């Protein structure tokens, strides 16, 4: 196992290659995700950050970097406000 | 609990494809067909392109008409696990449905990544295939094929020697030839009873004239031996394959005329000519002479064939899709003769049969 | 080609040997203790199976989800009302209509998107001359009332904002082979 | 006619099986040299009560004491 | 004493859980709930029409096989007779003309189901 | 459980009744095995072990073979039960009620000629081996394997003629 | 892995082995240290209620010895 | 105390079927490359209980055409069977200590059947009616070979009380004199059981369900949970008849052990046996029985008649 | 603390029973019916989560329709529905359920299940992703664990 990161709401991300156990069954590798609660059912859309949903679904190649995350958290807040402006 | 008289009542899943399909325009109606036999997506949609392309009569590229075998033939991997497992399942015994569905998902991810659909893919258009595949995709496919055996290997040690799997399909459902090539059967229903015919070898379409693969053939005439012939099916698919990974030729993915095709999106932001074409092709659509065809393609359940007709203008006048199933799972009353509800429940199975394609 | 699967081979290979091993194939249920066996040896096979909400499956740059309609960097709304998706859309779920804004420049003064009527086939955003509507990477919005499911221009344009980083990567990523 | 039971063999065992198990049961009791002793050891198992004879001067063989050396002897089962 | 208890606490236990699945839940009964089920589509006819039997030859058999596996079970008993000639050769003789009965079954295609 | 063996007897009769008045083939058949149910809690009362489970056994496959026949053959749209005609219902309640009056009727008259209800249960088993050791009605079974072989030789023959006689009459 | 079926083998194993040993412990405590006396004929029957009425308490699993 | 005792025999029993019924689906699950239940309570210990919770809390269902009678009646009579068979069980030492264990054996499991064909008929529908008729075929392959089987050992053992068995075996196994016996008596429970792969009276893919088609919530549970009471009890009467235990009178605490092991390792196995295979034809599975087990049998029934003859080994009476 | 503390607990524990197992009736019309095949594959496994396949509605609680709803198949849905047993959910997966979808104005299509049931969770998709159906069934688990059925009893 690995840690990655723990974004700002809370959820923890882990990487894990492949390794075989004991008798070499090999186990394969995993891209998993620890949130802020351990209860599936209390899971809804949006408990994950976007950025970081990416590359558990391994559409993003490289996990991301807190700061890239917190980029996208200044363009998100303040777009809305630059279109009321341009009608 | 024999069965004296089976009366099929079809239609439960008409949604009327065939009209719609007069108020479309040609590349509109292409989805339409990756909803017909929703197990064999591609090779539908690939069909419906060689229908088109023969009216319009424009010639996709060679790369466009490899890669369309390589997934007519990934699509035939799936649809024959489908039936082998689904058959599987009615009959009682459940394991290789799992085990043959883990790689289903894995094909389902090969489709997702060269068209970004699971399936109902609408990848192949007429005029080659939308776009080029992802960098990577082939070695993942490689990876996927060389140990596809592995898995069809452990399900034939599941089922072909099972003194239960043979007491409940060998001698069941047997139709001859001449009932089968009358009542109208194709593809595996015929090469079971024996007669030897595939379309991809007698009417050759796409490269297939240029890969060398058999056609398993019956004896019998039975549900054993069609499902035989439906494993040593899955594995000359497997064969094939392998060559198109091979044999994949550089070049474009769709004909460069841009009056069929649409132009590329950097080219479109650019070239006025483009910009046009583009425009008057997701508007108003390519226009067809006026002329009417029937192509066929050896589906993997069948013999699936469109009779297209044209006015000359961007929307079709009539499309009637010969689905395999129709003329097949008519032959029930015929083939369940004698035999009780288990034996139907599992003569059902090899007729493979999905009634998207038969409701239509 | 051909090859018959199951063709009738010899009647008469008869040996004291070969009638014991079918007997004993027959009495002891060797062919059954085999996939007893085969079964065994895949129970003690790592599960394939993923802790689906905590870890989800791949899915690549091209993936076809939730429409969304992206802004231009300033913040002006990239759809120009050229309606070309309308025309295109083969299921007929966009409506837009549009005015000549105060500037004079095309704006969609409503863009509905009925999610219930959309096939999810991506022409629209195949035939976007600016890549203003595109189907973003979600696909986790099941709705507890059907009336939820009738996207709007507000909706849309939301979906867009919220999900511009990962639609722009996978822009980037795509669109040399677009 | 060996063919006969050879293909017998080969094709349908358990008939045949079962004949051969049924000809053995019906000959080894024949064969066997223990079956003699079946019938005295269930002889042997004394269950009732063995009623004594009253002694009238005239009965040698019969026994006074179950240790005297007359009458049965179970050694042979003993050491069957 | 012991066998009717626990039967009888069985028996309670059981009636117990009808009772409890009858009266807990919630009940909404109406007809279209209430009618058979035939997947999805409404009976062509009643359930209580003759329903001919295949097997109809095996069951009478069967009877009569059982009333012989009856004549056999006394055997762990007779086998401690002092006539153990007797009691194998009659065990044998038995055994044997149930086998023979079911030889000419077979060979009479009994066994066979009707068409 | 002086009125034990009385009372299981009583229910016994109250069954053969049922069955009596025929009601629908599935329901004579259900009261016949709870009437053979019965009868193995008399014999074992008795002290008979193998008989009772004996026809415990033998009529659960003989009601199943007649409950298929029936479902196959004798049934109507509308089976019939006890409570489905009042003919029958009043008829069942009538030999209860008249039963027990017989009963009475019996008792006062005779006190101990046939039913004695005073002192019901102290006549149930006479003798007893207390010291024995082989009393088990499976050595009286058993008897048919060594001294009683004309019997076993006759319902031997009854059941192998049997096959054949099936067999022609389904012919 | 295969380890996880283990978990609730262990709750069936528990559920059944409590059967056997609880009665046997029952059977014990209830007849005074001996295990249930069987009677599977009369004659042992016989003994026991022989060693019922010797008991002078109506318990038969209480013994007498020379002493009496 | 006997009623301690009863529930020290049946609450440990009802929670073994309980999860029994979670075994099997993460046994299959493991099997199949999947995982099965692991979400409700740690590695989902508590999913029995709570689909249990959901059936009996289920609405219940009285349908128009229903002979509501035997509807309520056939659910219990099977829970009542199925739990009344645990008692004359030795391990070692027997709740009930019946002379004729192994035939009361018979006649409750035989008896058992009538649940299914009273529920099958009371259902009225078409369905129901399919598999009740196919409970009788099973029934009447089974029994007439489950009876000789059990005689064939019982010569051997001596006497038809279970807890003779124990000292039978006390040196050996049962199965190795009579292995040819065993293999018929485990697909015989196999057929008894309508487990798989004679899983034909509820034959879900040719029938959407067989008996229980109309039965909903708490009476389909009640047949449930006789079916997977069943299960266990025919393994244990497989684990003690053949497979013997280790009885030393001092330590009757191995017995119990030893048997809990055999047991749940052959319940196991019913399910192994349940994912590795189809499912037979009815017909099929009669043609099985009386064509291919009913000789061999006879012809053993036979064989063991004569061993004890020609040995001298006549078994102990008492 | 009170009456009311001691039925919010009963009624948290009524819910999660229901919740934890829920029992889809076999029901499947057209390509939709893969993606929940594959949802029962060994890669999601819906058994995880509880949740098993039952054939007979008798014995289901939610029905997942999947698939155009046709004129000719709406009765006989209108009609299982009924026949299931109370509790019972109804999950409509795909545009072919949700609305008309593709075949929305065909002369034999019904736009849209909700029209013959009431629906509880909109599963949308053409075919939603067997992760979609998966993220459906925890919606529906989650409105299963807010009810209130003997809280809003106890206060009636
Ligand atoms: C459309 C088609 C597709 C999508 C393909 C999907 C797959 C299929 C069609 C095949 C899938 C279905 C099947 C193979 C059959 C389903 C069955 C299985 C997977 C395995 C067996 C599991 C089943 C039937 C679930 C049963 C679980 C239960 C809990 C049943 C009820 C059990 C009980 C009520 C026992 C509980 C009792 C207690 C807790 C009592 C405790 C008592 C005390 C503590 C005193
Ligand atoms: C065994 C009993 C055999 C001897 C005859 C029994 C006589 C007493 C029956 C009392 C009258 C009941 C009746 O009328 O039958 C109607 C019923 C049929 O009723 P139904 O099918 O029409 O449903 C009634 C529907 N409602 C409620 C709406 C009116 O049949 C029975 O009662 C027989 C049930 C078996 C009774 C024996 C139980 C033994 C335990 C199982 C073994
Ligand atoms: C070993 C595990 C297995 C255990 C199985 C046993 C389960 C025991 C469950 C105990 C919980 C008891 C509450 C169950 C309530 C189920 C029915 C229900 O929800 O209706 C509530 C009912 C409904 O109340 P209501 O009448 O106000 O609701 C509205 C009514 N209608 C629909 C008509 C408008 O309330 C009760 O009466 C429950 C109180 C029972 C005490
Ligand atoms: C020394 C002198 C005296 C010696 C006497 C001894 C003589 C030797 C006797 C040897 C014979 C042993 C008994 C064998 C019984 C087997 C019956 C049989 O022949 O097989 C029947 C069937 C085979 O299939 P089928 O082709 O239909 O048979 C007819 C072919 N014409 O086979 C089947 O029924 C299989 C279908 C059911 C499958 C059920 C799944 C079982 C899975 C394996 C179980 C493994 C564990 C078994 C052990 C349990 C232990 C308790
Ligand atoms: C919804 C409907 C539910 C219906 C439930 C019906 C439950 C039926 C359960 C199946 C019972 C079938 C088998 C018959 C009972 C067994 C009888 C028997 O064999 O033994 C009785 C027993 C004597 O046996 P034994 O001890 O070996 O000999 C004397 C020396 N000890 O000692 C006895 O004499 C006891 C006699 C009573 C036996 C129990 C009967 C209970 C019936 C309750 C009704
Ligand atoms: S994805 Fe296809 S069906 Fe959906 S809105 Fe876009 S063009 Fe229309
Ligand atoms: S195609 Fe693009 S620019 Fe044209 S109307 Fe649609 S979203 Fe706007
Ligand atoms: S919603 Fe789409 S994928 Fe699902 S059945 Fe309908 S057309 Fe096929």
């Amino acid at each position: 196992r690995e840690h990655v990161g723990t974004d700002h709401l809370g959820n923890k991300y882990y990487y894990v290659a492949e390794y075989k156990n004991w008798r070499g069954q090999t186990i394969r590798e995993k891209r998993i995700v620890e949130a802020a609660n351990r209860k599936e059912v209390d899971y809804e859309a949006g408990d994950i950050p976007t950025e970081w949903e990416a590359w558990i679904r391994r559409t993003r190649k490289t996990p991301p970097t807190m700061e890239e995350i917190l980029k996208n958290e200044k363009y998100r807040e303040e777009i809305k406000i630059k279109s009321q402006d341009f009608y | 609990e024999m069965v004296r008289k089976c009366d099929p009542h079809i239609g439960l899943l008409h949604r009327g494809t065939e009209k719609l399909i007069e108020y479309k325009t040609y590349l509109q109606a292409l989805p339409y067909f990756d909803r017909l036999d929703y197990v064999s997506m591609m090779c539908n949609e690939q069909a419906y392109s060689i229908a088109v392309e023969k009216l319009l009569n424009i010639q996709p590229p060679p790369r466009a008409q490899w890669i369309r075998v390589l997934f007519g033939e990934i699509t035939r991997i799936l649809n024959h696990i489908m039936a082998v497992t689904t058959h599987a399942l009615d009959i009682g015994a459940m394991t290789p449905f799992f085990w043959m569905f883990e790689e289903r998902e894995k094909m389902f991810e090969f489709y997702e990544r060269v068209s970004g659909a699971r399936m109902h893919a609408a990848y192949i258009r007429p005029g080659g295939v939308h776009q080029d595949l992802p960098l990577g995709l082939l070695d993942d496919i490689y990876e996927f094929s060389k140990n596809f055996s592995l898995r069809i290997d452990e399900v034939e040690e599941m089922l072909t020697n099972n003194r239960i799997w043979r007491n409940r399909t060998v001698d069941i459902g047997v139709v001859t030839a001449e009932d089968a090539l009358n009542y109208g059967f194709s593809g595996v229903m015929l090469r079971g009873s024996g007669i030897q015919w595939d379309l991809r070898k007698t009417q050759p379409y796409d490269v297939y004239d240029q890969v060398e693969f058999d056609v398993p053939i019956g004896s019998r005439g039975d549900c054993y031996d069609r499902y035989l012939c439906r494993v040593e099916e899955m594995r000359q698919s497997l064969r094939i394959i392998e060559q198109c990974l091979n044999k994949m030729p550089p070049g474009e993915i769709k004909v460069d005329d841009a009056k069929v095709s649409p132009p590329k999106r950097a080219e479109m932001k650019t070239s006025m000519e483009s910009l046009i074409h583009h425009f008057k092709l997701y508007t108003e659509g390519y226009q067809v002479p006026p002329g009417a065809t029937y192509t066929a393609i050896e589906a993997p359940k069948g013999e699936f064939g469109v009779y297209l007709v044209s006015d000359g203008s961007s929307r079709p006048y009539r499309c009637k899709i010969k689905a395999p199933g129709f003329a097949h799972l008519a032959g029930l009353d015929k083939m369940s003769k004698g035999h009780m509800l288990a034996d139907v429940v599992a003569i059902i199975g090899t007729q493979d049969i999905v009634f998207g394609e038969i409701d239509r | 080609t051909y090859k018959y699967v199951n063709k009738k081979e010899q009647e008469s290979e008869v040996d004291m040997k070969s009638a014991t091993d079918n007997a004993a194939r027959i009495l002891m249920w060797t062919e059954l203790i085999r996939g007893l066996g085969m079964t065994l040896s895949y129970l003690f096979r790592e599960p394939a199976t993923i802790n689906y909400p905590f870890e989800k499956g791949p899915l690549s740059p091209r993936f076809r989800g939730e429409h969304a309609l992206r802004r231009y960097p300033s913040g002006e709304e990239r759809c120009i009302a050229c309606k070309l998706c309308e025309a295109i859309c083969p299921a007929q779920a966009i409506t837009i209509e549009a005015e000549p804004r105060a500037d004079g420049s095309r704006r969609t003064t409503r863009y509905d998107i009925d999610m219930t009527k959309c096939i999810y086939c991506g022409f629209c955003q195949e035939a976007c001359p600016v890549d203003a509507i595109v189907e973003g990477p979600n696909f986790e919005f099941s709705t507890e009332t059907h009336e939820e499911l009738l996207y709007n221009k507000e909706k849309l344009l939301n979906n867009g904002d919220k999900w511009e980083a990962e639609i722009a990567a996978n822009i980037q990523a795509d669109y040399l082979y677009r | 006619i060996s063919a006969f039971l050879k293909n017998a063999w080969a094709k349908e065992p358990v008939l045949v099986v079962s004949f051969s198990v049924w000809g053995l049961a019906i000959i080894m009791p024949m064969i066997s040299p223990y079956t003699k002793y079946a019938s005295m050891i269930n002889k042997a198992t004394p269950y009732n009560y063995p009623v004594p004879v009253r002694d009238d001067g005239n009965m040698p063989d019969v026994p006074s004491h179950p240790q005297d050396p007359l009458g049965p002897s179970l050694d042979w089962l003993k050491n069957l | 004493m012991n066998l009717y208890t626990v039967i009888f606490i069985n028996i309670l236990l059981s009636l117990t859980l009808i009772l409890v699945a009858f009266w807990l839940p919630q009940m909404n009964l109406y007809s279209e709930k209430a009618n058979p089920y035939e997947c999805g589509f409404d009976p062509t006819s009643s359930a209580r029409l003759p329903f001919s039997m295949k097997f109809f030859l095996v069951a009478i058999t069967f009877l009569l096989f059982d009333l012989e596996i009856a004549l056999l079970l006394p055997l762990p008993w007779a086998i401690q007779t002092i006539k153990t000639s007797t009691m194998m050769i009659m065990a044998f003789i038995l055994v044997t003309i149930l086998s023979l009965g079911l030889a000419y079954e077979w060979t009479q295609k009994g066994l066979e189901w009707t068409e | 459980m002086n009125n034990y063996i009385f009372v299981l007897s009583s229910l016994f009769l109250v069954g053969c009744l049922g069955l009596a008045l025929k009601p629908s083939p599935i329901y004579g058949g259900l009261g016949l095995i709870v009437s053979g149910f019965v009868g193995c809690l008399m014999v074992l009362g008795f002290g008979g072990s193998f008989l009772g489970l004996m026809v415990f056994l033998i009529y659960l496959g003989g009601m199943l073979v007649v409950f298929g026949y029936t479902t196959a053959m004798a049934t109507e749209e509308y089976p019939e039960t006890w409570g489905s005609n009042w003919l029958i219902l009043g008829f069942l309640v009538l030999g209860v009620i008249m039963e027990v009056f017989l009963i009475c009727v019996l008792n006062y008259y005779d006190e101990v000629g046939v039913i004695n209800l005073d002192g019901l249960g102290d006549w149930l088993m006479y003798e007893v081996d207390d010291v024995g050791v082989m009393l088990e009605g499976g050595i009286g079974v058993a008897a048919m394997y060594s001294c009683a072989t004309w019997m076993m030789v006759v319902a031997g023959w009854s059941l192998f003629a049997g096959i054949f006689i099936i067999i022609e009459i389904t012919r | 892995m295969w380890f996880e079926i283990l978990p609730g083998l262990a709750i069936m194993g528990v559920c059944l082995v409590i059967p056997g040993v609880s009665t046997a412990y029952i059977h014990k405590f209830t007849n005074g240290g001996k295990e249930k006396r069987v009677a599977r004929v009369q004659y042992q029957w016989y003994l026991m209620e022989r060693d019922r009425r010797i008991s002078g308490v109506n318990r038969y699993y209480v013994s007498k010895g020379l002493e009496n | 105390m006997f009623f301690i005792n009863i529930l020290t025999l049946l609450v440990p029993i009802l929670i073994a079927m309980a999860f029994l019924t979670l075994v099997e689906r993460k046994i299959l699950g493991y099997m199949q490359l999947r995982k099965g239940p692991n979400i409700v309570g740690p590695y989902g210990i508590l999913q029995p209980f709570a689909d249990a919770m959901k059936l009996f809390m289920k609405e219940p269902m009285r349908p128009l055409t229903t002979s509501m009678s035997l509807f309520i009646i056939a659910p219990t009579l099977s829970l009542t069977l199925a739990l009344s068979l645990w008692v004359p069980l030795p391990m070692p030492h027997p709740l009930i200590n019946l002379n004729l264990g192994i035939l009361f054996i018979l006649a409750t499991s035989s008896l058992s059947v009538y649940s299914i064909l009273w529920s099958g008929w009371a259902s009225n529908s078409k369905y129901s009616l399919f598999g009740a008729l196919r409970a009788v075929a099973q029934t009447i392959s089974y029994e007439v070979t489950m009876a000789i089987i059990l005689l064939s050992v019982l010569l051997m053992n001596g006497s038809y009380s279970l807890q003779t068995l124990i000292t039978t075996q006390e040196h050996m196994w049962l199965l190795l004199p009579a292995w040819p016996m065993a293999m018929m008596w485990f697909i015989s429970t196999l057929a008894e059981t309508n487990r798989a792969p004679f899983d034909l009276t509820e034959g879900e893919s040719e029938l959407v369900s067989g008996f229980n088609v109309e039965y909903a919530a708490g009476p389909f549970a009640l047949f449930f949970m006789a079916e997977y009471t069943n299960i266990i009890l025919m393994n244990a009467l497989t684990t003690i008849i053949f497979l013997g235990p280790l009885y030393y009178i001092n330590l009757p605490e191995l017995y119990s052990t030893n048997f809990m092991m055999e047991a749940l390792l052959l319940s196991s196995t019913f399910l192994w046996i349940r994912a590795s295979y189809p499912r037979f034809r009815y017909d099929q599975l009669m043609h099985l029985l009386w064509k291919n087990f009913l000789p061999l049998t006879l012809a053993l029934c036979m064989w063991h008649i004569s061993l004890p003859i020609f040995t001298a080994g006549v078994p102990p009476y008492m | 603390s009170r009456a009311e503390y001691v039925v919010t607990k009963l009624d948290d524990l009524i819910n999660w029973a229901r919740r934890s197992s829920l029992w889809p009736m076999t029901f499947g019309l057209a390509c939709c019916a893969v993606e929940m095949m594959h949802m029962a594959a060994p890669r999601y496994d819906m058994d995880r989560f509880g949740v098993v396949f039952r054939a007979s509605p008798r014995q289901a609680d939610v029905m997942i329709v999947a698939g155009t709803l046709t004129n000719k198949m709406a009765p006989a849905l209108r009609k299982v529905y009924d026949q299931m047993p109370e509790p019972r959910y109804v999950v409509s997966m795909g545009s072919c359920a949700n609305g008309g979808g593709y075949y929305h104005y065909s002369y034999s299509v019904v736009r849209g299940c909700d029209r013959i049931v009431p629906v509880d969770i909109y599963v949308p998709g053409c075919p939603p992703t067997a992760e979609a159906l998966l993220y459906g069934i925890l919606q529906l688990q989650r409105k299963i664990k807010r009810e209130q059925k003997l809280k809003i009893w106890y206060r009636r």
